[PDB]
């Protein structure tokens, strides 16, 4: 039932993981 | 399992954290798994299809598996553009900001990780991209 486009969640995504920030690489 | 390059033009990404949905939507993410993005936005929420089902996953938590694009590459300019808070939210962390329904602010950087950087009254912080809309220039 195409009514437009894929709507986004009503709640933002959780902040990035510490391992990702502390170690960008 | 792996054919020659050609008809394969998808956005492959690899996760690095265990994210188990959040609300009545999105999708489950297990460290080490790969997602073939089907659709993407700026709200910070990405649409990707897995060997089983698809849904919405956190770009921030995600980590390019080999996608030549490597996600959009914006430019953190202190100039930024004015944005007006379109949602009510109170800072819960030092990094995040605090705004109400109508409290304008000046963006300092816009990323795909959703939570954008917003400087309200000379206070740069973190605030969801969607939680606010654009309202600058002419």
């Amino acid at each position: 039932g195409p009514l437009g486009s894929k709507q986004p969640p009503s709640n933002p995504p959780p902040r990035p993981p510490a391992e990702a920030r502390k170690k960008p690489s | 399992g792996s054919d020659i390059t050609g008809p394969i033009i998808l956005q492959t990404y690899r996760a690095i954290a265990d994210y188990e949905k959040t609300s009545g939507s999105e999708m489950a993410l297990s460290t080490g798994d790969v997602v073939e993005v089907v659709e993407k936005s700026e709200s910070g929420w990405w649409f990707c299809q897995m060997k089983a089902k698809r849904g919405w996953i956190p770009a921030s938590f995600l980590e390019p598996l080999d996608s030549p694009d490597e996600t959009e590459d914006p430019e953190p300019n202190y100039a930024g553009e004015p944005y007006v808070a379109i949602k009510a939210y109170t800072a819960v962390e030092g990094d995040e900001v605090s705004l109400l329904e109508g409290e304008a602010v000046e963006v300092i950087h816009k990323l795909l990780d959703g939570w954008w950087v917003i400087r309200k009254d000379d206070v740069t912080g973190y605030f969801p991209s969607m939680y606010l809309q654009k309202s600058g220039q002419d």
